């Protein structure tokens, strides 16, 4: 089995910076990923992103640092080769 | 890195045959394995990944299988665009890993056993003036590939002496042709009289050597 | 997806290397494994090293430590390869390669460029000494010429026979690197014996990057 966790603040602050964790287990390829700050519901625009490496090195985990600036919900998405997962974050200005 | 051992590094097919090319990786490497196809003056193209995914675009004929360590591409009926060279490499990414290349499947097509025609070339006077003397050797429309060619200069052996350069299968009748280009000075050259080029093959009961006399030149 | 080499050529030994690889029909949602890869003249494929575009993490060969940097570009989705003290050795045409990001499942090279080839020599431009190649005697039977193309630089040579005419028989092999370095090349035809009294054979020799046209007339001494 292969499985990841992914960990996130509850509510999204507007203007502050928020730490995205990343954790994959079962892995020994190492493989980039995606962690991004999306448009609900379309996902048609992206506010922030940052690609993160998970490898042996950093023992399969990561996390990016991402922020939006001036809407009631944003998705939080993580993609890479291998899974696709998406979380609806509610947001306060 | 990892190592990619090809098995074998070339071989006689006819067109319609059953092809079976193998790859063993030195570690396992589950079925992280691509397979690729190069024709010569062309960049290499994918036509399996992941040990047996084929690509689309890629003819139904190709197949790959293997997991670990041991892998199998397989064409079941062999076209005339199939002969070319086949790589297998580790796709697998990681610092213990690399993505390292087999050293490479020859796909030659298969004919009846030819025999060479040998010819031997002494050095022109035009050469000589500038102080080295060129001996040349050809080998013409034989098949297999495999085939010796022997120095002797006043019936002593040659060794270290000579290049040799290999055509591609010939496009009408499938043979190769071989240059052998013995370098000489002038004075090693007007040292010696007895230039001569021994040739054995597979096709040849005895050896052929053609030879000449700088004297009679 | 395409990628397009650049800045390939001819480099001095001890020299350091830098390609650039330009890639098009690439997406910003997803990360590409972008490789390079080398082939020596008559030789297999060999791994130099790769890069995540995303991440810009970097994978090398264990020959290629120590001398290969490859490095990235975000915007511009250029991915530039820099190999410091080249030799003859690495004489070599050099691929970009890439997977096809997040949208298969391995890190298989599914796009390939069309690559550029480098030469690490500290020759000058020389046009060849064509020489004939011909028997002792004329000598019923199969009967043999040529043409010695000696001591050039740089490939290629292109050799016709009787301006174009003569194609049947004739066999142009790949050149061979000279210690001295510089090329050799042998060019031959095979002929009908009974014909050597009336009819000639003449090779035709263009060197282009020394601008050198060489007509050289093949006949036997006796």
């Amino acid at each position: 089995e292969q499985t990841y966790v992914i960990s996130a603040p509850k509510i999204f602050r507007v203007g502050a910076s928020e730490n995205i964790v990343i954790q994959v287990y079962g892995y020994t390829e190492a493989f980039d990923a995606t962690i991004s700050i999306k448009s609900y519901p379309d996902k048609k625009f992206s506010y922030s992103s940052g690609h993160v490496h998970l490898s042996s090195e950093n023992k399969f985990q990561n996390s990016a640092i991402l922020t939006i600036q001036p809407v009631s919900y944003v998705y939080l998405e993580v993609v890479s080769k291998h899974f696709s997962k998406s979380k609806r974050m509610p947001i306060t200005y | 890195d990892i190592q990619m051992t090809q098995s074998p590094s070339s071989l006689s097919a006819s067109v319609g045959d059953r092809v079976t090319i193998t790859c063993r990786a030195s570690q396992g490497i589950s079925s992280s394995l691509a397979w690729y196809q190069q024709k010569p003056g062309k960049a290499p193209k994918l036509l399996i990944y992941g040990a047996s995914e084929t690509e689309s675009g890629v003819p139904s004929r190709f197949s790959g299988s293997g997991s670990g360590t041991d892998f199998t591409l397989t064409i079941s009926s062999l076209q005339p665009e199939d002969f070319a060279t086949y790589y297998c490499q580790n796709t697998k990414v990681g610092s213990s890993y690399g993505n390292t290349f087999g050293g490479g499947t020859k796909v030659e097509i298969k004919r009846t056993v030819a025999a060479p025609s040998v010819f031997i070339f002494p050095p022109s006077d035009e050469q000589l003036k500038s102080g080295t003397a060129s001996v040349v050797c050809l080998l013409n429309n034989f098949y297999p590939r495999e085939a010796k060619v022997q120095w002797k200069v006043d019936n002593a052996l040659q060794s270290g002496n000579s290049q040799e350069s290999v055509t591609e299968q010939d496009s009408k009748d499938s043979t190769y042709s071989l240059s052998s280009t013995l370098t000489l000075s002038k004075a090693d050259y007007e040292k010696h009289k007895v230039y001569a080029c021994e040739v054995t093959h597979q096709g040849l009961s005895s050896p052929v050597t053609k030879s000449f006399n700088r004297g009679e030149c | 997806v395409q990628l397009v080499e650049s800045g390939g050529g001819l480099v001095q030994p001890g020299r350091s290397l830098r390609l650039s690889c330009a890639a098009s029909g690439f997406t910003v949602h997803s990360s590409y494994y972008m490789a390079w890869v080398r082939q020596a003249p008559g030789k297999g494929l060999e791994w130099v090293g790769a890069i995540f575009t995303g991440s810009g993490a970097e994978y090398k060969a264990e020959w290629a430590k120590g001398r290969v940097t490859i490095s990235k570009d975000t915007s511009k989705n250029q991915v530039v390869l820099t190999m410091t003290n080249m030799d003859p050795v690495d004489t070599a045409t050099y691929y970009c390669a890439s997977d096809a990001g997040y949208d298969y499942p391995t890190h298989a090279m599914h796009y390939w460029g069309q690559g550029t080839l480098v030469t690490v020599s500290s020759a000058s431009t020389k046009g060849p000494s064509v020489f004939p190649l011909a028997p002792c005697s004329r000598s019923g039977g199969t009967a043999a010429l040529g043409c010695l193309v000696k001591d050039y630089f740089p490939e290629p040579v292109t050799v016709s026979w009787n301006s174009g005419a003569l194609t049947s028989g004739v066999h142009t092999f790949p050149a061979v690197l000279q210690s001295s370095g510089l090329y050799s090349l042998s060019s031959v035809v095979t002929v009908p014996s009974s014909s050597l009294g009336t009819k000639t054979y003449t090779c035709n020799v263009d060197h282009k990057p020394s601008n050198t046209k060489v007509d050289k007339r093949v006949e036997s001494k006796y």
